């Protein structure tokens, strides 16, 4: 799988070799051409993985999760370029190569065959995502979001390490095939529930669980807009997919180990989506759905059946695509009024028509509509949790009212109404902002034309 | 067809309009008495409802409070 | 288009409830300054309007005649 | 009671003020200046729909089991069948409670 | 109760839309003579709707009654029911009585 | 179309129509600059009235606290020709 | 909604605001004409009965009495006229009034369309930057020195001077913009 | 005599049933005087930037920031651990979790255990 | 209904069970009863697709006013003695279900006021 890793290795002495004002358009359109042969991923078997070599193998819970970051790259390189043109042309090249690194950490990590290695790129992606929040965000409240961002993560990733070498100790390898084919049962023990919480809680504290979640808004609120797309897209995938990954050596624990953790969720995730009905601030509104959608996915991880396994999958990709869209969509308008108090411009529609088609849209897509991949993910969840238990339906249903009502009310709050009569310098939308929001809503509705293609290995 | 406002005078009306509703009308009121000339069945009833009391115990059969 | 506003002294509150209205307030010792503003609500074309009953027998001599002169043909058709 | 000479002279000149704004955005004669069969309907938005949606049904969707269902014809005493012609008998001597 | 329901609030658009976009009765005077074509057209309606012999609304909502009176049900329902119905008939006669009978209670610009 | 584009004229041909069906009020002796304290003699109660009768005939309610300055035909007038973009 | 309002509202104004509420109340309990003269002429001869009451006292208590009983007997439903705050069309065309500024971001080839109105609006745009300043030293000179103490604004003096901030009132969209 | 009308909270009382508007001292008016003179030298402040020609962009209000600040960003400094607040705390935080958590084991025990004895009706429970 | 004001306000042990009804064997006050016969055949009723509620004592009508319903298809006013026959005969069956309402009621206020009557005969 070389044949995508070298390209972005070469992506950055071009950029570092480019001249002064063709950095942008080098960097798209290599980017794009990336994205295109990654495309080629897809192609997938149906009883085992395309094991490449002895150190990268493609399944197919991550061959959409490369087709989306080999795809948003572009769409962070089109969304920055407006609010760095001030900047020198050396530290234009640093945001890009950052860029350029997170997305080479996150192609190797979602492909690594072993699960230190993979452990190694999954912490290494760290690095770029605070460098570019502390460096490049607007405000002083940057520096502690990246504090928060920083060691709730690696709070919960050195037990893992720990387990990670203990297992090798044990069983004398980390393969995933290995592992896979000589799995033995965990018995009821205090030192195994203690080895599934190391094992367990990184990905937890990734995803993020309620109670865990407490860096995501601060994290989500004070990077600029691509650090802001970074997390919420794939960022917040990378806990699913070792979760997903890991769940097969925890059996028949977690059986009984999930209690905690699907509580939480569930409440958490009504919890959130009654937080976003009074919020005074734009894109802390993204942060919580996107927290109660990776609650959401989290049950259906931790509950364990095929189909819910292909509805976490799914709502992966249609939440990193719909909360990409938000922020920036969010941050068109932070860029119009330099404030991201939602009443402050009020009535966007009469000035902006284009610009609300794409924010009802967006919303649209966010409350799961029929028949969107969002909605397919949702219902394939609660269809698993139905048959986990009958009662569950009153939770989700709960969720599902409220979930609508406040994307709805955003909507309202920003379209609708009088104009403020004091705002003059709302510019006619750009060229580039209304490709930037085509590209983001038409792989959308493509995807949904054939849903087969993200709904993971289980299907 | 140009109509200007009265200002405390009744509208002006066309013939048409006056023609149209008068024939709808008349339509309608034809329509019922026809159907009900044809069809008074269907409002007045068509089966006769029987008396339950006036039914002979022997038809019925219970025994003259006997055995 | 180009019309002016007819005589305003040919409304008068004589023949119209507020002729009655007058003298109920009469009788009490007051008076009512804006009956001849009403009367317009009275005086021309809505001088008169069908009750209820009239108003739904709208269409009903048309039809019932056209009703009777089909019975008719009914009756001397089957006659063949 | 009622204005006072201050309120008086400025909703005066305001007044003013506005119908000349109002006048001015009246439209000269050449404001917009723009620089430089019969039955048709219903072929190109009956016909052509139809004539792909038949093909479409007849080739591709009925060339796979259980496409199309329609359900069973019904049958009446006395009819007869078009494949095999058989007739189906009469129906049990009725009573004629005339 | 498609096609009567609809006519019907076609009939009272057309009042709102000629009374510069007026919607209570109450300033709604005689329409009887002023509006003709709609007088006749939201008459015949409500008596459609409120189950007049031969008519569109007879022919389901008589034999829905006539089924409800003969069944085994909650016998509240019925009466639920029966009230329902005779009030149907109260509301359309309210609409017609504030609308077209009368003097005219609109401003005197026609 | 819609109702015709209101004009100065009619407007001022409306209020002194309405104005001079009121019994207090004499024909002759009323002008489009008469004050209705001074000039016609009347209290603040038919003022409201006044005002009211305005209402009810161009139909749209005019608010208190601009109601009690009119008092002269041509302030109604004036009222009336602002609020409603009049200016032919 | 022109009009300033004043700091408190006096006696015979919340009389006549009462009297106001309760003919337009008494007109929706009375939908017919003649009926409702003959009610308003009641209405009015009850208040005027006690038109001459020097002591304010009992003329507040009077007055107390008059808003329990309008309370108790109001119209739950009165009626509303369309483009009142509580109508049916109150603000239906706010979605079709759009600030005259949008004109600026105009591509010169939509302003090729409409050349004397672009003009007329260049004419109206130099006297406001030309009169602003003007209308800046009337409002500093006329104010006291604590401050305005009301909302009321002065008319203009001078030669050719234009009433102190004025732009945008008189530059309101429309009632009917589109 | 008239039946009274009592307010609660949300429904309020009406102004004209105010008994406070009804009962005035010149201390009521002087400080009527004061509140229209802050708000007219407010809407004086607003209009004075409202109708600048050279103004674009704009016109910063101190009172969203405030309510903006007060709202997100003030509430931890001013917190106190107290009864209440702990009490409250606990409950909101605590109850809910371990009530779901007790009604999902009941449930799933009685499922589990239909599903022992073999009587649950799990025909054509093909997918789960 | 009267029969409702009855059971619900009179003596509700001698009005009849609509629920739990007959409560008497059917030989019980005739000497002898005849059974009940079916015109239409099991095949037929099935063939045709009637219904499961249509599928009573009447679907011989029924089926013969469908077939020449779907024979004279545009004039759509031609089966009216089909139509009137079939319901005829649902009236008679129906008649026939007020008979049995009726002697189930006599049945029962007779059989109770003899046993209370040979109670009392007993009884002295
Ligand atoms: C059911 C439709 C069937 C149509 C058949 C063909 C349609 C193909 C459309 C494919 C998607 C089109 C792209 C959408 C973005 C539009 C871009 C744009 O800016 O246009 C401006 C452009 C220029 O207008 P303008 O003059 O500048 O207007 C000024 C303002 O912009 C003001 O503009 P505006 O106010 O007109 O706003 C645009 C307009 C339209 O824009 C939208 O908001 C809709 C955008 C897509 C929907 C997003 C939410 C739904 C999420 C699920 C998506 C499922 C997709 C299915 C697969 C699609 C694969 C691409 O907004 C709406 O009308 C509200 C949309 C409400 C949708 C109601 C239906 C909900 C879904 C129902 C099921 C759909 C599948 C049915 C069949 C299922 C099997 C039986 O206008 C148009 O191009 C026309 C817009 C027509 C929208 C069609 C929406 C229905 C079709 C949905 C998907 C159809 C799938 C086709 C494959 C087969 C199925
Ligand atoms: C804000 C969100 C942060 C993340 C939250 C994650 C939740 C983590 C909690 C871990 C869940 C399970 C842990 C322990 C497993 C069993 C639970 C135990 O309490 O139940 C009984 C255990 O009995 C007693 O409770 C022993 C535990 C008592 C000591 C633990 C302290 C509990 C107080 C709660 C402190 C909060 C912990 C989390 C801090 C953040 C079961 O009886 P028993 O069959 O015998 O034990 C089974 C194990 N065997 C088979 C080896 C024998
Ligand atoms: C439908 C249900 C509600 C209807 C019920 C309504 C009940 C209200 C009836 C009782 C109200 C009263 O009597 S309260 C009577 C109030 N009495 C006074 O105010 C005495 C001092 N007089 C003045 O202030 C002025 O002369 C003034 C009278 C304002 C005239 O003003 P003008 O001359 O300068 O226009």
């Amino acid at each position: 799988m070389l044949k995508i890793i070298i390209p972005t290795t070469m992506l950055l002495p071009m950029t570092w070799m480019s001249k002064h004002n063709m950095i942008w358009i080098n960097a798209t359109v290599h980017s794009l051409l990336i994205s295109l042969i990654s495309l080629s991923l897809l192609n997938q078997l149906g009883e085992n993985s395309l094991n490449f070599s002895l150190t990268f193998f493609s399944d197919s819970l991550s061959a959409p999760l490369l087709v989306l970051t080999t795809w948003l790259l572009p769409l962070m390189l089109m969304a920055s370029q407006s609010h760095l043109s001030k900047e020198t042309t050396t530290r234009k090249k640093l945001y890009i190569t950052m860029l350029i690194l997170l997305q080479l950490f996150l192609i190797m990590t979602f492909t690594a065959t072993e699960l230190i290695l993979f452990y190694i790129l999954f912490e290494a992606t760290l690095v770029p995502t605070l460098i570019i929040i502390t460096r490049w965000g607007n405000q002083t409240e940057r520096l502690n979001a990246g504090l928060y961002f920083l060691f709730y993560t690696l709070a919960g990733s050195l037990p893992l390490l720990v387990a990670l070498v203990y297992i090798q100790n044990t069983t004398g390898s980390l393969n995933f095939l290995i592992i896979h084919y000589w799995s033995h049962p965990l018995s009821n023990s205090w030192s195994n529930i203690f080895m599934w919480l190391a094992c367990i809680m990184a990905f937890m504290v990734k995803m993020p669980l309620y109670g865990l979640h407490l860096w995501l808004p601060k994290a989500h609120v004070e990077a600029p807009i691509a650090g802001s797309m970074v997390l919420a897209a794939v960022l917040l995938k990378l806990g699913g997919y070792g979760m997903m990954r890991i769940t097969t050596i925890l059996n028949p624990l977690t059986n009984y180990m999930a209690y905690p953790f699907l509580m939480l969720s569930m409440w958490g995730m009504i919890m959130t989506s009654s937080i976003c009905l009074r919020q005074t601030d734009l894109k802390s509104l993204i942060a919580y759905s996107s927290v109660s959608h990776m609650a959401l996915v989290i049950v259906a991880i931790m509950i364990q059946t095929p189909w819910s396994f292909m509805g976490a999958t799914a709502l992966m990709i249609a939440h990193g695509l719909t909360s990409s869209m938000l922020f920036c969509l969010a941050n068109t308008n932070y860029e119009r009024v330099h404030s991201r108090t939602m009443i402050l411009a009020r009535g966007l529609q009469t000035l902006l028509p284009l610009m609300a088609t794409w924010w009802l849209v967006a919303s649209l897509t966010n409350l799961a509509l029929p028949p969107s991949i969002n909605l397919i993910g949702e219902l394939f969840i609660i269809t698993a949790s139905f048959s986990w238990s009958n009662i569950t339906i009153i939770l989700m249903g709960m969720n599902m009212m409220i979930t609508a009502l406040y994307s709805l009310y955003m909507l309202i709050t920003t379209q609708r109404g009088k104009y403020t009569h004091h705002i003059n310098n709302i510019k006619p939308s750009f060229t580039r902002e209304n490709a930037l929001m085509a590209l983001h809503i038409l792989p959308l509705l493509l995807l949904t034309l054939n849903p087969k293609m993200i709904l993971g290995p289980l299907y | 067809v140009h109509i200007e406002p009265r200002y405390r005078q009744f509208p002006q009306l066309t013939r048409s309009q006056l023609i149209q509703a008068e024939f709808f009308s008349a339509t309608m009121w034809f329509w019922i008495l026809w159907r009900f000339w044809h069809d008074s069945d269907a409002v007045l009833g068509h089966f006769p409802y029987p008396d339950p009391s006036q039914w002979t115990d022997e038809e019925l059969g219970i025994l003259p409070d006997d055995e | 288009s180009k019309m002016e506003l007819p005589d305003y002294k040919q409304w008068k509150i004589e023949g119209t409830p507020l002729e009655t209205v007058q003298e109920k307030l009469a009788a009490r010792g007051l008076r009512d300054p804006w009956g001849r503003n009403e009367a317009w609500r009275y005086s021309g074309g809505f001088a008169n309007n069908v009750s209820f009953v009239g108003a739904l027998l709208k269409g009903f001599k048309w039809g019932f005649a056209a009703f009777v002169v089909a019975v008719g043909a009914e009756y001397y058709l089957e006659s063949q | 009671s009622g204005y006072t000479p201050d309120e008086k002279l400025r909703l005066q000149q305001l007044r003013e003020l506005r119908r000349r704004w109002l006048k001015d955005q009246e439209l000269s004669p050449r404001e917009p200046v723009l620089p430089p069969r019969h039955s048709i309907f219903a072929v190109t938005h009956v016909l052509i729909p139809v004539w792909i949606i038949h093909y479409y049904l007849k080739y591709h969707v009925t060339a796979k089991p259980y496409t199309v269902v329609e359900r069973k014809p019904r049958i009446f005493p006395g009819d007869t069948i078009l494949e095999t012609g058989e007739v189906i008998p009469l129906m049990k001597e009725f009573p004629d409670q005339h | 109760h498609a096609f009567f329901k609809a006519m019907l609030f076609m009939c009272s658009g057309s009042i709102i839309h000629s009374l510069n976009d007026e919607q209570d009765i109450r300033k709604m005077g005689g329409l009887y003579k002023a509006m003709p074509f709609t007088t006749t057209a939201l008459i015949i309606g409500s008596l459609a709707l409120t189950g007049m012999p031969y008519l569109t609304g007879f022919y389901s909502k008589d034999l829905i009654i006539e089924a409800v009176n003969m069944s085994y049900t909650n016998a509240w329902a019925l009466l639920m029911t029966l009230i329902a119905t005779s009030l149907t008939a109260a509301y359309s006669t309210r609409i017609i009585f504030f609308a077209f009978l009368g003097k005219p209670r609109f401003p005197p610009l026609v | 179309s819609d109702a015709p584009p209101l004009t100065l004229e009619a407007i001022k041909d409306r209020v002194l129509y309405v104005l001079k069906l009121y019994d207090k009020i004499d024909p002759e002796k009323l002008s489009v600059n008469s004050h209705f304290m001074k000039d016609l003699g009347l209290d603040s109660l038919d003022q409201v009235e006044i005002i009211m009768a305005m209402e009810d005939e161009f139909g749209f309610e005019i608010p208190d606290i601009d109601a009690e300055k009119l008092m002269c035909p041509q302030e109604i007038v004036d009222y009336i020709a602002d609020k409603k973009d009049v200016y032919e | 909604a022109f009009s300033a309002p004043a700091a408190y509202l006096t006696h015979q104004q919340k009389v006549l605001r009462l009297y106001k509420r309760a003919l337009r109340h008494l007109e929706s309990w009375c939908v017919h004409r003649d009926k409702y003269r003959y009610f308003a002429c009641l209405m009015r001869a009850r208040f005027d009965e006690h038109k001459n009451e020097k002591d304010m006292v009992k003329a507040t208590q009077l007055l107390r009495q008059a808003e329990e009983e309008f309370w108790y007997g109001q119209h739950p439903q009165p009626y509303i006229f369309p483009e009142s705050p509580g109508g049916t069309s109150y603000e239906r065309y706010e979605c079709y009034k759009v600030p005259e500024w949008c004109l600026d971001d105009w591509h010169p080839s939509e302003k090729a369309m409409y050349p004397d109105y672009f003009a007329k609006r260049e004419q109206w745009k130099r006297l406001r930057r030309e009169s602003w300043e003007r209308e800046v030293k009337q409002l500093q000179e006329e104010t006291p020195p604590g401050g305005p103490r009301t909302e009321a604004l002065p008319p203009a003096r001078k030669e050719g001077d234009l009433p102190p901030l004025w732009w945008h009132i008189v530059t309101r969209p429309r009632e009917r913009p589109m | 005599s008239f039946p009274k009308y009592k307010p609660s909270r949300l429904a309020t009382l009406p102004a004209t049933l105010d008994p406070a508007e009804y009962d005035i001292s010149p201390e009521t008016r002087k400080a009527q005087a004061e509140r229209l003179a802050i708000r007219s030298r407010l809407k004086r402040e607003y209009l004075l930037q409202y109708n600048d020609p050279n103004r674009l962009g704009v016109i910063e209000d101190p009172a969203l920031i405030r309510w903006t600040y007060a709202r997100s960003a003030n509430i931890y400094p001013n917190f106190r651990p107290t009864p209440k607040t702990s009490l409250l705390g606990a409950l909101f935080g605590i109850g809910p979790l371990f009530f779901w958590y007790y009604v999902f084991k009941t449930d799933r025990d009685k499922k589990e255990k239909l599903i022992q004895e073999g009587k649950l009706d799990q025909t054509f429970n093909i997918s789960y | 209904g009267a029969h409702l004001a009855r059971r619900y306000l009179g003596d509700a042990s001698k009005e009849p069970d609509p629920l739990r009804m007959p409560t008497f064997p059917p030989d019980y006050g005739f000497p002898e009863r005849k059974e009940r016969e079916m015109v239409a055949t099991q095949q037929e009723m099935n063939d045709a697709q009637l219904m499961l509620q249509q599928r009573d004592y009447c679907a011989h009508y029924l089926i013969q006013l469908l077939k020449c319903k779907r024979d004279s298809f545009p004039n759509f006013l031609a089966c009216k003695h089909e139509q009137h026959d079939w319901d005829y005969c649902e009236h008679l069956d129906y008649v026939k279900r007020m008979k049995e309402f009726e002697r189930e009621r006599r049945l029962l206020q007779r059989k109770k006021r003899r046993e209370q009557r040979e109670a009392e005969m007993a009884r002295g």
